[PDB]
């Protein structure tokens, strides 16, 4: 009962080469056949190849035949895929998946085209932009617009790269009740996405409240007052 | 070269109840055919093999049925764990040249529950940048199918601007569009009303909530 890892989410630029590990441990590495299965944001699986590790022969899809690479390294248990020539469509999560064979290291082997075993998938991306902290814009809370019960105001996280980006209200207390937005990629090759909380008007002046923004990429930590302004 | 289509791109159903979810292929895949199951944020996860053959530690109620170039991952009683996009793999031909379908989200249907608008304006210090941003929120609805207008004076003008629908909730299972008319300084200066009209399902009409600069 195998465990994959993962190697750490990339950065590259067009026309560039990305190599992603996977670490293979928990049980006989040459007894399983490793896959990578791509996927970009929004977007679904997409066959990348797969590596028949113990034969050290690697089959691949179509549309990447050339780009693309499996190989594995027996001695260390780890597998890596290659692209080069990086696009931006080829901006997604790489996934590390692996399937038991049987005893291979004797012979057998089942050549199983399933995967039993993922990795925690490694996110690439493919761009021109350059990596910058984001900038946060407090939401005025609705006090024009909603009352009597509770209103929502927010925050929006605008202009940051790569990603991704971690949101919480309140220095990490009021978290519910908040509906944070997935990112969405901007012309200029950025990404901007938006938190909110609706949240009672009889709290607004007590409770100052504070979206914390977090972007591990950039090393930016950013904490905004939306003050009920 | 193999197609595999899985043709109800969308299954709106409650817990409790059966979810049937059906893969189309090309050519015969005979019966390497696997299923998989993915929450938002996750790597797959293996269900079913072989077309009908359940993964080491899955619940019985996924059942796998097919054969051919037809297979099909019907659910009993479906669960609130069971809420994920469904995947089904090819793995046949050979040379490998696997091939997944192109998803399935099975999502919880529960009440026609109306948007709550938000209209939030371009905060000065992100005026001061040199843009404008104006958030529309669209709080807590269900059909996920929510067409949203920015009227700009009135002008119908649909172009800059972003969409951002939210995943399926935990507790009220709902969805939140969230829309973003991003304009300049200039042209934000240069116009007065900016107004944001939500036509969902579950409203009983058109519902613009806008604001003047100011």
């Amino acid at each position: 009962e195998v465990q994959l890892v993962e190697s750490g989410a990339e950065v590259k630029k067009p026309g560039s080469s990305v190599k992603v590990s996977c670490k293979a441990s928990g049980d006989t590495f040459i007894r399983y056949s490793f896959t990578w299965v791509r996927q970009a944001p929004g977007q679904g699986l997409e066959w990348m190849g797969r590596i028949i590790t113990i034969l050290d022969v690697a089959h691949y899809a179509p549309h990447l035949q050339g780009r693309v690479t499996i190989t594995a390294d027996k001695s260390t248990s780890t597998v890596y895929l290659e692209l080069r020539n990086l696009r931006s469509d080829d901006t997604a999560v790489y996934f590390c998946a692996g399937v038991y064979e049987g005893e291979a290291d004797e012979g057998e082997y089942d050549n199983n085209g399933f995967l039993k075993h993922w990795g925690q998938g490694t996110l690439v991306t493919v761009s021109s932009a350059s990596t910058k902290g984001p900038s946060v814009f407090p939401l005025a809370p609705s006090s024009k617009s909603t009352s009597g019960g509770t209103a929502a105001l927010g925050c929006l996280v605008k202009d940051y790269f790569p990603e991704p980006v971690t949101v919480s209200w309140n220095s990490g207390a009021l978290t519910s009740g908040v509906h944070t937005f997935p990112a969405v990629l901007q012309s200029s090759g950025l990404y901007s996405l938006s938190s909110v909380v609706t949240v009672p008007s009889s709290s607004l002046g007590t409770q100052t409240y504070i979206c914390n923004v977090n972007h591990k990429p950039s090393n930016t930590k950013v904490d905004k007052k939306v003050e009920p302004k | 070269d193999i197609v595999m289509t899985q043709s109800p791109a969308t299954l709106s159903v409650s817990p409790g109840e059966r979810a049937t979810l059906s893969c189309r292929a090309s050519e015969s895949v005979s019966s390497d055919l696997a299923w998989y199951q993915q929450k938002p944020g996750q790597a797959p996860r293996l269900l079913i093999y072989g077309a009908s053959t359940r993964a080491t530690g899955v619940p019985a109620r996924f059942s796998g049925s097919g054969s051919g170039a037809e297979f099909t991952l019907t659910i009993s009683s479906l669960q609130s764990e069971d809420f994920a996009v469904y995947y089904c793999q090819q793995y046949n031909n050979w040379p490998p040249r696997y091939t997944f379908g192109q998803g399935t989200r099975l999502e919880i249907k529960r009440t026609v529950a109306a948007p709550s608008v938000f209209i939030f304006p371009p905060s000065d210090e992100q005026l001061k940048s040199g843009t404008a941003s104006v958030v529309c929120l669209l709080n807590n609805f269900y059909p996920r199918e929510a067409k949203v207008q920015w009227k700009v004076d009135n002008a119908l003008q649909s172009g800059n601007s972003q969409e951002s629908v939210t995943e399926q909730d935990s507790k009220d299972s709902t969805y939140s569009l969230s829309s973003t008319l991003t304009l300049s300084k200039a042209d934000y200066e240069k116009h007065k009303v900016y107004a944001c009209e939500v036509t969902h399902q579950g409203l009983s009409s058109p519902v613009t909530k806008s604001f003047n600069r100011g």
